[PDB]
């Protein structure tokens, strides 16, 4: 009627709101035992993924060097992620630590608390990555037949990688640097890959161990990944080739279901 | 074919109507060309569907069709997805599991109505049939199967009518109803020369014409002529139709409502298609058909065991219904074991043991009128004892003759010595059996006095019209006329016998002067011969009909369920009221009126009838009513006694009844009855004491010749409807927290907290076994205490039982399944408020360096195994918020506490079953990776557990406000 549906549609108001209020009295209740500076678990991203930076679409970089407009994207997207590692951003010394040119041990800058707040994290410098830096050749080797992508192993929080004790790198270094080796897929694309070239720190194909484990975004922000860039300096013509590139070590897992745990595929096609 | 039958005609007309001879029927000639012209006569069920047909319309209907529409959308979703270059294939799955579940639902309702049927055929009657006569004048061996019109047919008693012919010749036949050769009612049915296929012939030689064969006949009709004659929907069929109704309505608003928002938001159309499919999926009860045929089946099993053998499944459903039940009272009311207890002569009551005497009467046995009174009482008895069992007591010996009759035996053999040197002495020539038409059992006796009268005759009936037929009394061996001071002490004395509620017969005698009637004399039945009138009445004989023991119990439980009971005794409107107080049906504190005029001390018209609640009204004043009166009467009073009343006046108390929006369960053991027991809405067959008429024309048998029992099935007819609300409500309860989940996902952005095969997971698994266990339920405390069911006021499914189970339960099931969600989505770096929209950029399989919370960068397939796993949580956590939203909808008004946790014991089985179904799922198909399942850390079973702890609170404090405030605005708003 006109009287009980007052009756009605307050008790509606206070179930609903009585409602609302368990909900939302149980998720401030869980978040509780959620630790704002490490996660409660690492089941799934425990064991890094290795992914290329161009961000590439389908697994597939094809261009063509004569026209501006086919690699454009994939120029243009190396020089997003490499402004925030220009030579001008690093310049600051109250937040980055200048670390040797040499692969050391992993650096602990303490304990996941509150005790020294903001920690440091350690500048990573361009020019390490020769050919592909892009302080020389605006174009990272995209205008000629020579793709550089650059490797970067996904972000663990609190993870120190562990390098093995394939080939022998013939410059080893195991004890601070953790391989990485990109070769053909195939045989047919091993015998077409031609001549691959890796531009790491200290001239070692690899991850230097001294910048891990991550503080994870709290207590570093403004943390530089190592990057391992690799040319192909010279491969077939017009031919789509696959490439799998690896990291290799014993905290480092490869999974049949996961393309990208550990490993990732590319396929480069080169137009004339 | 026609209507009407030829009867009245006489025997030369009756030859020239359909061409036939009474004598020597027809020649073969001419007789088998009428065979051919008319055919076989037989009966026979053969006509069934093609069955073609039948999977046709059992492949598709009622929720059929909406799930095909699903499966058709998903198709559509596959097609469009494939246009995208992508397929992932859990469409395909999707969409064959769905097909097989109405597959598997075809093949569960072919089981359905073969099972039932197989029940429903086993509660049936026979009769001794044959079809073997020999006839046609010449006595031959002829089959039924030649007999057609034009034929004459000779028939014995101990079988079966062969064909339905026009009895020409008959001596004194009965069927069960008296035969002859003459016309005597314009009803073939009671036209008394008229034989029925198929009805029993009792004895003697009876001849007669075949006037119909196969669709002429009354009883076939249209049994040959094919067409759908009793495809009347059930209640139960109306319920499930307006429940298909209702679901279809809810799901194509929320269908419209999302699609309306979609069009304008910008939600592509995959999206709202694959949300049409879930919703589908979701708001469809699909093991619903097998526990509603498992309910009709148990209770028809309970109610075989309560005695109560329902024969149709109309009448199962239509039981618990009932309203108004004209029961009778010798039998269903009565013990039917009548011990004589009271003795009446020359003016004076005189006590006599009931049971156990072991000595001889009080008083003398040699005063003049007691002499005669039991000579009279001996040979005017026709009870015999048990052959070749006099070793047992009195009591022990069994008569097939009427009780009352055992009871005047029991009391004549303990006071009186041989009865059967007496009757051999009095050589009896004729005897008119007792029937309830006359009241009377005629007898002709040969006088072997020295006075050589050789004409006795002595009957005894009802005292009322043996005195009313009496101009004399006796006192003292001196006959004296019937004045003023013997007929008002007959009236006290009846009155004073009556009152403690016993029936009374009368005995009367008479000798025939020799000068009038010769030595020789021939005696005819229809002929009056020998008068009839101004007989020696003797004495009255008082005889305790004490009532069956449960009956009071279920005249209460009658009385507590708004069940009104109405007696149709034909005894008079005496004794009828003083054992209706006895037994509860007329109750204390009642009045009929002309008791309240007695109390007020004035005549009855002078007393407002309204001051009355009761009424025993005679045979006659209904007799004299138009059926206005009657309406008003059975409207105006509560309880009503149709004392006096004629068997056949069953039809107009019956219809009457039935013009009061009121469902009628009347009670009849004779073929009088019959036309009765099929008006009646559930008519009831009288169990022991029964006629094959009565138990083929009733909807529902008796196995214990008692009342209670037809309380004790409406006490089981209303577990139907008690227990289906609590399956169709468990069902509905988790049909928005399956939706809701999806809602979330497109408005908000949130990584899918629930599957699309998942949903599905949970309606096979957790919603079908604990569906059926709901259905063995025990009755409630109230059951008892409820008015009885209107089929078009009140509904299976009611706007309240959908509310509760959507906007209360239901939205408690989506707040446990969402925190179980965050919980697993939180400890793994993606905080609650990280996951707004978020889909876009979860769902991308190019982004695998996807950022969490903490800064740790994600690939592909690693968020996606944290989305089943999501899902995986939701499904456990609803799996433990619908065990306690079955615990909790095993009542509507009383508390676990009452009914007992442990009682029913398939709420046990169906909760193991959703334990080990939701274990084998994420432990046995998460191991590997597959349809959405991922393994379960141990802590993600049990955060669910206290949001379950409080879909029980909640309805146990909401049923105790029902409880402790009845027709409160709690009762009237929250009560489903
Ligand atoms: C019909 C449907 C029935 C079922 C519906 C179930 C709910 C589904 C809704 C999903 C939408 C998203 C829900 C998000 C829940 C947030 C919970 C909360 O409270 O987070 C407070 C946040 C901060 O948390 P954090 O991420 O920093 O914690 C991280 C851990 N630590 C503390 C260590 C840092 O504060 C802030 O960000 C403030 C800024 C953002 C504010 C967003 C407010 C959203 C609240 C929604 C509640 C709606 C309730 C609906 C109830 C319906 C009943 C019928
Ligand atoms: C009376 C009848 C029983 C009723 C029980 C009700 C409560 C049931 C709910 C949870 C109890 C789970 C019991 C089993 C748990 C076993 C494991 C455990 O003990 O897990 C506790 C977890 C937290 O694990 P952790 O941080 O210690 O692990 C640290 C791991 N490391 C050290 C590697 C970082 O608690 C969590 O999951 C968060 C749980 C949030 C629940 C919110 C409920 C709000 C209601 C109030
Ligand atoms: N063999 C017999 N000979 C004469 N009278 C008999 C008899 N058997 C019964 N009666 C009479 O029938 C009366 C008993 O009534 P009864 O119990 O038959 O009523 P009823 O049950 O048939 C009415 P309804 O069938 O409508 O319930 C007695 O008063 C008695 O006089
Ligand atoms: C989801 C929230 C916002 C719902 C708000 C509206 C609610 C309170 C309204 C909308 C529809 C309403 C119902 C509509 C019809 C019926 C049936 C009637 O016999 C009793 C009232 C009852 C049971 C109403 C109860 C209140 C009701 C459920
Ligand atoms: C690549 O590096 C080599 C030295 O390692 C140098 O000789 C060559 O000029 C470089 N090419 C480009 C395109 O910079
Ligand atoms: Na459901
Ligand atoms: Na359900």
């Amino acid at each position: 009627t006109g009287g009980s549906w007052f009756k009605i549609l307050l008790f509606y108001v206070i179930f609903y709101g009585c409602l609302a209020g368990i909900f939302i009295g149980t998720i401030q209740v869980m978040l509780l035992t959620i630790s704002e500076l490490k996660p409660t678990y690492q089941d799934r991203v425990a064991p890094p993924g290795l992914t290329q930076i161009p961000q590439i679409q389908k697994t597939e970089i094809s261009f063509r060097p004569n026209d501006p407009k086919s690699y454009e994207a994939y120029v243009l997207n190396i020089i997003r992620f490499l402004e925030k590692y220009k030579d001008s951003a690093q310049k600051d010394d109250m937040i980055f630590e200048d670390c040797g040119s040499m692969p050391s041990e992993p650096k602990e800058r303490g304990e996941f608390n509150h005790e020294r707040g903001e920690r440091k994290v350690c500048r990573f410098k361009l020019d390490w990555l020769g050919n592909c830096s892009g302080l020389n050749d605006e174009s990272y080797g995209y205008k000629e037949g020579k793709p550089c992508i650059i490797i970067k192993l996904n972000r663990v929080l609190g993870f120190k990688p562990k390098p093995p004790k394939t080939y022998p790198l013939t410059m080893k270094y195991n004890p601070n640097v953790l391989p990485v080796q990109c070769t053909g897929k195939r045989d047919e694309d091993k015998d077409k890959v031609g001549n691959i070239e890796y531009f790491g720190m200290g001239g070692f194909y690899g991850f230097p161990l001294q910048y891990y484990p991550y503080y994870g975004k709290l207590l570093q922000p403004k943390y530089l990944q190592p990057l391992l860039a690799v040319q192909f300096t010279n491969l077939t013509l017009d031919t789509e080739i696959r490439i799998e590139c690896k990291a290799y070590g014993e905290n480092i897992g490869y999974s049949e279901k996961d393309r990208f745990q550990g490993r990732f595929d590319v396929k480069i096609e080169v137009k004339s | 074919g026609m209507d009407l039958d030829d009867h009245r005609l006489s025997n030369t007309e009756l030859e020239q109507k359909y061409g036939t001879n009474i004598i020597q029927g027809l020649s073969s000639v001419r007789a088998t060309e009428l065979l051919a012209r008319d055919g076989p006569n037989t009966l026979t069920p053969p006509k069934q569907t093609p069955e073609i047909i039948k999977f046709l319309k059992q492949m598709v209907g009622g929720f059929s069709i909406l799930l095909w529409i699903g499966a058709a959308l998903c198709w559509i979703a596959f097609v469009i997805q494939y246009v995208n270059n992508s397929a992932s294939l859990d469409n395909v799955y999707l969409g064959a599991i769905l097909v097989l579940v109405v597959i598997l639902t075809g093949i569960f309702a072919y089981y359905q109505e073969a099972k039932s049927t197989n029940i429903m055929a086993s509660f049936s009657k026979m009769i001794p049939q044959q079809a073997l006569v020999i006839r046609d004048a010449e006595k031959k061996v002829i089959s039924a199967e030649q007999l057609v019109v034009g034929d004459v047919v000779e028939i014995k008693g101990g079988d079966q009518i062969p064909a339905d012919i026009r009895l020409v010749f008959s001596q004194g036949c009965k069927v069960d109803q008296a035969r002859s050769t003459e016309f005597t009612h314009e009803n073939p049915l009671e036209t008394k020369n008229i034989g029925f296929y198929s009805t029993t012939c009792l004895e003697g030689t009876a001849t007669g014409i075949v006037i119909n064969t196969g669709d002429r006949t009354i009883i076939g009709r249209i049994a040959s002529l094919a067409s759908g004659v009793g495809s009347e929907k059930t209640p139960i069929a109306i319920e499930i139709e307006h429940f298909v109704h209702i679901v279809a309505g809810v799901a194509v608003s929320i269908d419209i409502i999302f699609f309306i928002t979609a069009v304008c938001m910008k939600y592509y159309v995959l999206d709202a298609i694959i949300f049409l499919i879930s919703i589908i999926v979701a708001n469809v009860p699909e093991g619903l058909l097998a526990t509603v045929t498992v309910t009709l089946s148990l209770t028809a099993k309970r109610m075989a065991k309560k005695n109560c053998l329902v024969k149709n499944l109309e009448a199962v459903e239509t039981l618990g219904s009932t309203s108004i039940i004209c029961s009778d009272k010798t039998g269903t009311l009565t013990q039917n074991r009548m011990t004589v207890a009271h003795l009446w002569f020359d003016n004076q009551i005189f006590v006599a043991d009931t049971s156990e005497n072991q000595t001889k009467q009080a008083f003398d046995q040699s005063s003049g009128t007691w002499a005669s009174l039991s000579k009279i009482i001996t040979l005017c008895n026709r009870a015999e004892f048990r052959p070749g069992q006099e070793s047992v007591p009195i009591m022990k010996r069994t008569v097939v003759g009427d009780a009352s009759e055992t009871a005047l035996l029991k009391f004549s053999e303990v006071i009186l010595g041989d009865v059967m040197g007496i009757r051999k002495r009095n050589h009896k020539v004729a005897e008119i059996p007792f029937n309830s038409t006359n009241k009377f059992q005629l007898s002709i006796h040969e006088t072997e006095d020295p006075n050589n009268k050789r004409f006795l005759v002595v009957m005894k009936g009802a005292p009322e019209r043996i005195l009313e037929k009496c101009s004399t009394i006796m006192i003292n061996g001196q006959e004296q006329p019937l004045d003023k001071s013997s007929a008002d002490s007959f009236h006290t004395a009846y009155m004073e016998l009556g009152g403690l509620g016993e029936r009374v017969l009368g005995f009367c005698h008479l000798y025939l002067p020799a000068e009038q009637f010769p030595q020789s004399y021939i005696f005819d039945v229809d002929s009056v011969n020998f008068p009839t009138s101004n007989f020696c009445f003797v004495g009255l004989l008082s005889m305790i009909d004490p009532p069956r023991s449960t009956v009071p119990d279920a005249v209460s439980k009658c009385r507590s369920a708004g069940i009104k009971v109405i007696m149709v005794t034909g005894d008079h409107p005496i004794t009828a009221k003083a054992i209706a107080k006895s037994v509860g049906i007329i109750s204390a504190n009642n009045e009929t009126v002309e008791d309240i005029a007695k109390r007020r001390n004035i005549a009855v018209e002078q007393v407002n009838k309204r001051e009355a609640k009761a009424a025993v009204v005679t045979g006659m004043e209904l007799k004299d009513m138009t059926p206005e009166q009657l309406d008003e009467l059975l409207t105006n009073y509560q309880e009503i006694v149709f004392a006096r009343t004629s068997p056949q006046q069953k039809l107009i108390i019956v219809e009457g009844c039935q013009r009061q929006d009121a469902i009628v369960a009347v009670t009849g053991d004779g073929v009088n009855d019959s036309p009765a027991l099929k008006k009646a809405d559930i008519g009831i067959a009288m169990g022991i004491a029964g006629s094959d008429a009565a138990k083929n024309a009733a909807d529902m048998v008796l196995l214990d010749d008692n009342f209670a029992s037809i309380v004790t099935g409406v006490e089981e007819g209303r577990l139907i409807f008690d227990n289906l609300k609590k399956t169709i409500a468990y069902t509905l309860t988790a049909n928005i927290a399956e939706l809701c989940p999806f809602l979330i996902y497109i408005v908000a952005g949130l990584p899918l907290p629930i599957g699309t095969i998942t949903i599905l997971f949970i309606d096979l698994g957790t919603d079908i076994i604990p569906s059926i266990a709901l259905a063995y339920e025990k009755a409630e405390s109230d059951i008892m205490n409820r008015k009885p069911r209107h089929k078009k006021k009140d509904r299976l499914v009611n706007t309240q039982l959908a509310i509760y189970s959507y906007l209360h339960i239901g939205l408690m099931q989506a707040l446990g399944g969402f925190l179980v969600y965050f919980t697993v989505y939180a400890q793994q770096g993606f905080w609650p408020t990280s996951l707004i929209n978020l889909r876009v950029a979860w769902e991308t399989d190019d982004i695998n360096d996807l950022e969490d919370s903490y800064g740790q960068e994600w690939t592909r397939y690693q968020r996606k195994y944290l989305e089943w796993t999501g899902s995986t949580a939701f499904f456990v956590a609803i799996m433990i918020q619908q065990i306690a939203d079955l615990i909790i909808r095993k009542t509507r008004r009383n508390s676990i506490f009452q009914q007992g946790l442990f009682r029913n014991k398939v709420i046990w089985v169906g909760i193991a079953s959703q334990v080990i179904v939701a274990l084998i799922l994420s432990y046995g198909l998460g191991s590997v990776p597959a349809l959405s399942f991922t393994m379960l850390r141990v802590q993600y079973w049990f955060v669910a557990v206290p949001h379950a702890i409080l879909i029980w609170v909640y309805d146990e404090m909401r049923k105790l406000f029902i409880r402790l405030y009845p027709g409160s605005w709690w009762d009237k708003n929250m009560y489903y």
